[PDB]
């Protein structure tokens, strides 16, 4: 059961994050996972700072 | 050049009885079958076959030489076993056959050799014929953990659990049936933890997903 | 983004020019020819040098040059071979434990091109370790990789081209139409410029580039290279040359 279960989530998941990658202020970033979002090539990206 | 090898050729009373005589041994890692029958060849006839032989080695490329020999040799049968002889190491020259010699009487050797996901309860079953007091109990246990991970399927393992003996002490059974258990619980295990993964990753997915509504 | 910004002989060999004099306005003691060694701190019009017809020149080391008459011997002295000759002056190129030339060529682990009477000066000249048809580009860092470049896809007597090869890009002369383009994308970066005869262009062998005129000395000067060529880098199968790239992003050298 926990198998048969997992496959169908999985592919579930994986045909979901795939939509949803295709589907998409809009140069390839990776946005801030606590609200924020910003350019990386808008030297955002590798700003120092010891992060 | 052939004629000659043919003529040699051309050129099964004890046999039964060395046969018996193996045979009633029981040890799990005695000496193999071919072992044996070398054993009893030395205490033994097979000069001339050594002629034979010394043609033989000569004729490591005579394919079709070989093959004749082969078609001769089974002419030439003895209890269906004198071609052993002729062939320690030629099975192939003229598998699912040897067992009808091979683990006839006994061979361990043989078993592992041939051994295979199926046939498996009909060879365990063949062998809890022996009818000794513990030595058969000993043997299967020995069968039993030197192929331990030939049993790989569920109904498999629930049948050759079914044909258990039933007058055997717990103690002999107990390393297998820990390792089994051990083997069950660790499958269980690897797959709920690799079904929490996988919920993790859907989680961090819907999250993605949540993050891209508030984005818009 | 790549920012860029831009007489008998000049040099140019370490933070140094080349009679007034550049320390970085002495008038030194008043040539044909001149060449300068690796050192940053030159024969005379009398055909020789205080302490020959030979139409080569290069700086094998900081002490060490390598020269040869167009009628081969090739001192170095230290003489390579001698064979054939030429109505002109060219491959001469010789680093690394390997040697190349340009009209034949010859493998040395230790092709017809345009020329004439007075032939190209210095088409063949790249630092770091051609033809009217187009021009070939060989690093030895060999024969059967050797790509080329149609001069029919250049963009634009006649331009006379007159050679600069950076580690990123690619610059020639052609009069006033001197362009960049890449060495590996096979992509025309940009073109400049150039107005009065041109003396000569020159690189510093410590990165920079001095242009040598008789009207005028001028310089290029380009800058954020490296920065360009990391995603072209990195959208490639090479990868320990690009992670051996330096001043750029953190985070991208993480990525």
């Amino acid at each position: 059961k926990l198998i048969e279960s997992y496959d169908k989530e999985l592919k579930e998941k994986n045909k979901k994050l795939k939509n949803t990658i295709n589907s998409d202020l809009d140069i390839p970033v990776v946005f801030f996972k606590c609200g924020h979002i910003y350019h990386q090539h808008c030297l955002n990206e590798e700003e120092d700072t010891l992060e | 050049s052939k004629f000659l090898f043919n003529y040699y050729l051309a050129k099964w009373s004890i046999l039964g009885d060395f046969i018996k005589e193996y045979k009633d041994d029981f040890a799990y890692d005695k000496t193999d079958i071919t072992n044996f029958i070398h054993i009893k060849l030395k205490h033994s006839f097979s000069k001339y076959y050594e002629k034979c032989e010394n043609l033989k080695s000569e004729n490591e490329k005579d394919d079709e030489f070989i093959n004749f020999t082969f078609d001769e040799i089974s002419k030439i049968d003895k209890e269906h076993i004198l071609t052993l002889l002729f062939f320690p190491n030629e099975l192939t020259n003229w598998s699912e056959e040897l067992l009808k010699i091979y683990l006839s009487f006994n061979d361990f050797r043989s078993v592992e050799k041939y051994i295979g996901k199926q046939n498996l309860v009909a060879v365990m079953k063949q062998y809890l014929d022996i009818s000794s007091l513990n030595y058969s109990v000993e043997l299967v246990t020995n069968l039993l953990q030197r192929n331990f991970e030939l049993l790989d399927d569920t109904d498999i393992q629930l049948k050759i659990l079914e044909t258990i003996p039933s007058v055997f002490p717990v103690q002999t059974i107990s390393e297998l049936l820990l390792k089994v258990l051990i083997k069950y619980q660790e499958k269980k295990e690897e797959s709920n933890l690799r079904k929490c993964l996988l919920k993790n990753q859907i989680s961090i997915s819907d999250e993605l997903s949540r993050n891209f509504d508030s984005q818009g | 983004m790549i920012k860029t910004r831009i007489l008998t002989h000049l040099k140019v060999s370490n933070d140094q020019l080349i009679i007034y004099r550049i320390n970085l306005v002495n008038h030194f003691d008043c040539i044909m020819n001149v060449h300068v060694s690796p050192m940053g701190s030159i024969r005379t019009n009398f055909g020789r040098y205080m302490l020959l017809d030979l139409s080569s020149l290069h700086w094998i080391n900081e002490t060490t040059f390598l020269m040869g008459i167009k009628k081969p011997k090739l001192y170095r002295t230290k003489l390579w071979y001698e064979n054939k000759k030429l109505s002109g002056g060219d491959g001469i190129a010789y680093w690394e434990g390997s040697l190349l030339l340009t009209d034949n060529i010859l493998y040395w682990r230790d092709e017809q091109f345009e020329r004439l009477k007075h032939h190209a000066i210095k088409k063949f000249d790249s630092y770091n370790g051609v033809t009217s048809n187009g021009i070939v580009f060989g690093d030895l860092k060999f024969l059967s990789s050797s790509k080329v470049l149609l001069n029919f896809e250049l963009p634009d007597k006649d331009h006379l081209i007159k050679i600069v090869l950076t580690a990123f890009h690619i610059l020639l002369l052609r009069k006033n139409t001197v362009t960049m383009v890449s060495q590996l994308n096979n992509d025309v970066v940009f073109h400049e410029t150039i107005p009065e005869k041109f003396l000569g262009l020159v690189r510093d062998s410590v990165e920079t580039f001095w242009c040598f005129s008789n009207i005028n000395v001028f310089e290029i000067i380009i800058e954020n290279e490296p920065n360009s060529v990391w995603n072209l880098l990195v959208r490639d199968n090479k990868f320990d040359k690009a992670l051996s790239l330096k001043g750029l992003t953190v985070r991208e050298i993480e990525s």
